[PDB]
């Protein structure tokens, strides 16, 4: 049903924006000036894709139960994504556990991020949304080199 | 190629841009450049390079630099005073002069005022030269402002076609863009010799590892933090780089 | 390729058209005319009327009230009637085909650049 | 008005030798605009018109040898007719349009000695 | 007053290399009026 993020200021024409989608092929981020429809999603015949009517100006293209986590962030012009896919044994509840999340995507874009979006897939025939702050932590590395466990720095005087 | 009165404006971008192909070529008749010497464009990087192109006469190619005048410098194709980038010219007589005369290439010759840098105007409004308004009618005083080259192929030099292309570096505020091609070399490992993985600069000897990153780390570090393995980027073995021998 | 076709002898104070036939070009594109010329012997010549691609007309200002020009594309011709006819305009009557005034600083209209010949004109009873 | 006053009248230049013929326009005639002079020249052969030999006073008109070539700055406009043949004993005429009346070179006299 | 010359060497200080050997290859020449 999750079918990729919007990115941007202003999600309209005007002002750049970036654009994630993945229909039933495989992922196609572009980035252009677009205009998107202020309640943009893509049905499921199986035809879709009411999401923006403007694609002008492309100065980036690019074409091709379960627990899908991303960390999304923006850098000297530099849009950087993390993400990991854990197999939950329940279907639409957040579990408690440690699972670190590897680097996915770097795109030298430049674009200026202040909002973003969801896109889903109607029904024709659960989420969540935390934020990043600066932190302190102590990471605990395997000896394959994977991070098995951490500590936060600021919660508590045991920390 | 396009006209000279509206010239193309292709916006060249994040790529590997080898310049020495340029400027080697020797078919090219003019290649000056302006805000950096040749040689040294395959070793800098900027954020945007724009290409704009087109066709002129033999001898109107000392109007496209900085600070010029003329009927194509006025209002054809102005470039700034403080130009970074490099124009590029050579004679094209077989391809673009027919018998007969080619009249498809135009350029403009009555403008109210000269071009602002890097400004186009593809209008074609009769021109008012006297004090009599025009009416959209040709006259006296009302001209058309588009006159035609007609090209033939017994032309002397200096009025056959020129094509022309003008490299324009440009650098924002971004983080980065397109850059000229790096280098290479071979290993050897087993032996305190100089190295430099693609960022990593170092010495010492060289050694085929028995550890097993991860699939997406390059370097290995020490407690005190000192790096002590890599991975070959072209083959992605790891080995160790023990520091040199000292005692 | 201009050539102007008219009668020699002429009789005094009567309307008379005159036809500069030519080929090889058209007359209704923007830049393109056809300037009518006389000249008396031992005078310096003396352009009469003219008339450009849209049926611009020109005239002498003197014989502007007996002076009536119509071009003719498709005939490639150019029908001029003139009036009022008198000794002092015994000259022999040129056309010169205009083109691009944008160059229009060289020639006080005398000339052109086609011109064609001339039909001579003698004024005698 | 800018009067075209001729160069050589009578003029007895030799058989393929240069001969010139200067056109003193009294003002200058020059269109600033154009960075390139104007002038027509012209050729009355006797009893046949005056064509046009050199427009721009340097881009010489189909079909005319360039033997002739056109000259001249600011007022004074000289003719770099390189050579004078059997075929050149003619009336040529030097004029304006950047004026207002019809003025005129006078005419040579075109003499072959 | 012919100064502005072009080359190689990049001067180590204090010298000076006067020569003409031409930088042409459309065409240069280590001199500028
Ligand atoms: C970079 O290019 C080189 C060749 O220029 C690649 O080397 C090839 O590696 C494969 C191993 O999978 C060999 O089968 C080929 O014979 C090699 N080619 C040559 C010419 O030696 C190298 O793999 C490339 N880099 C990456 C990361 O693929
Ligand atoms: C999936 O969406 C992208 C978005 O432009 C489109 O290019 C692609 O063609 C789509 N897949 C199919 C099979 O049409
Ligand atoms: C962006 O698109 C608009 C409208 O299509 C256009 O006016 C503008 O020139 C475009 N941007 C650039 C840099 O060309
Ligand atoms: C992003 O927006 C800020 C607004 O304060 C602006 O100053 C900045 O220039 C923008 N980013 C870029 C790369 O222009
Ligand atoms: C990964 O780590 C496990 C336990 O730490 C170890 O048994 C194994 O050998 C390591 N390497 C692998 C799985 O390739
Ligand atoms: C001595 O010779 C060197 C040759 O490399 C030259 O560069 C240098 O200028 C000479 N010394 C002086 C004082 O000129």
């Amino acid at each position: 049903i999750i079918r990729g993020w919007i990115f941007g200021t202003t999600l309209d024409s005007k002002t750049q924006s970036l654009l994630i989608v993945n229909n039933a092929t495989n992922v196609v981020i572009k980035v252009c000036e677009f205009q998107f429809c202020n309640d943009p999603f893509l049905g499921v015949m199986e035809s879709e894709f009411r999401v923006y009517s403007s694609a002008n100006n492309c100065t980036f293209e690019y074409v091709s139960k379960n627990l899908r986590e991303f960390v999304f962030k923006n850098i000297d012009g530099y849009f950087k994504i993390y993400s990991k896919h854990t197999p939950i044994n329940l279907v639409r509840d957040l579990p408690q556990g440690f699972s670190a999340l590897e680097p996915l995507v770097d795109l030298p874009i430049g674009i200026n991020i202040t909002r973003f979006q969801t896109l889903l897939a109607l029904h024709r025939s659960a989420y969540y949304v935390g934020y990043l702050q600066p932190r302190t932590f102590l990471l605990k590395y395997n000896e394959n080199g994977t991070i098995t466990d951490a500590v936060d720095c600021a919660l508590d005087p045991l920390s | 190629f396009a006209s000279v009165y509206a010239w193309n404006r292709k916006r060249i971008s994040n790529c590997v841009a080898d310049y020495s192909v340029l400027y080697n070529s020797a078919s090219f008749s003019t290649f000056k450049c302006y805000g950096v010497s040749p040689t040294k464009l395959n070793d800098l990087c900027f954020t945007n390079v724009y290409a704009d192109s087109f066709v002129i006469r033999g001898d109107e190619v000392r109007q496209i630099a900085p600070g010029q005048t003329g009927k194509i410098a006025d209002y054809n194709y102005k470039l700034p005073d403080d130009f970074t980038g490099c124009v590029i010219a050579w004679n094209s007589n077989n391809l673009d002069s027919k018998v007969g005369g080619n009249y498809n290439y135009l350029y403009r010759l009555f403008r109210k005022s000269n071009l602002k840098p890097f400004e186009r105007d593809i209008s074609t409004e009769i021109y008012q030269a006297g004090s009599t308004p025009c009416n959209g009618v040709e006259g006296f005083n009302c001209y058309f402002p588009l006159q035609s080259y007609g090209f033939q192929p017994t032309n002397g030099v200096g009025y056959q076609p020129y094509r022309v292309v003008v490299l324009s570096f440009e650098l924002l505020h971004a983080p980065a863009t397109v850059c000229g091609p790096k280098k290479s070399t071979n290993l050897v490992k087993n032996k305190c010799v100089n190295f430099n993985f693609n960022g990593l600069t170092g010495t010492g000897v060289l050694t085929e590892s028995n550890k097993k990153f991860l699939p997406f780390q390059q370097f290995g570090r020490d407690i005190a933090d000192t790096t002590d393995a890599v991975r070959d980027p072209q083959t992605l073995e790891i080995l160790d780089i023990t520091p040199c021998s000292f005692g | 390729t201009l050539k102007e076709s008219g009668p020699t002898l002429v009789k005094p104070t009567q309307t008379l058209t005159l036809t500069c036939t030519f080929s090889g070009f058209s007359l209704s594109t923007s830049g393109v005319g056809v300037g009518w010329i006389r000249q008396p012997p031992g005078k310096a010549l003396e352009w009469l009327a003219l008339i450009y691609w849209d049926d611009d007309k020109r005239y002498s200002p003197s014989l502007k009230s007996r002076l009536t020009i119509t071009k003719d594309t498709s005939k490639n011709q150019v029908v001029l009637t003139m009036t009022n006819m008198d000794p002092v305009d015994t000259a022999t009557y040129y056309c010169a085909h205009s083109l691009f005034l944008t160059v229009g600083y060289s020639s006080s209209w005398s000339p052109f650049d086609y011109w064609g010949q001339g039909t001579l004109v003698t004024v005698s009873s | 008005d800018i009067v075209m006053t001729q160069s050589p009248d009578s003029l007895a230049v030799s058989l393929g030798e240069r001969a010139t013929i200067n056109c003193k326009s009294s003002q200058s005639v020059l269109y600033s605009s154009n960075n390139k002079n104007y002038l027509a020249w012209y050729q009355q052969k006797p009893g046949q018109p005056p064509k046009l030999l050199i427009y721009w006073a340097s881009t010489r008109e189909s079909g005319v040898p360039d033997r002739f070539s056109g000259s001249g700055s600011g007022t004074d406009f000289t003719l770099t007719i390189s050579s004078l043949q059997a075929e050149d004993v003619a009336v040529y005429y030097c004029q304006q349009y950047y004026s207002t009346p019809h003025t005129f070179g006078q005419g040579t006299k075109l003499e072959i000695k």
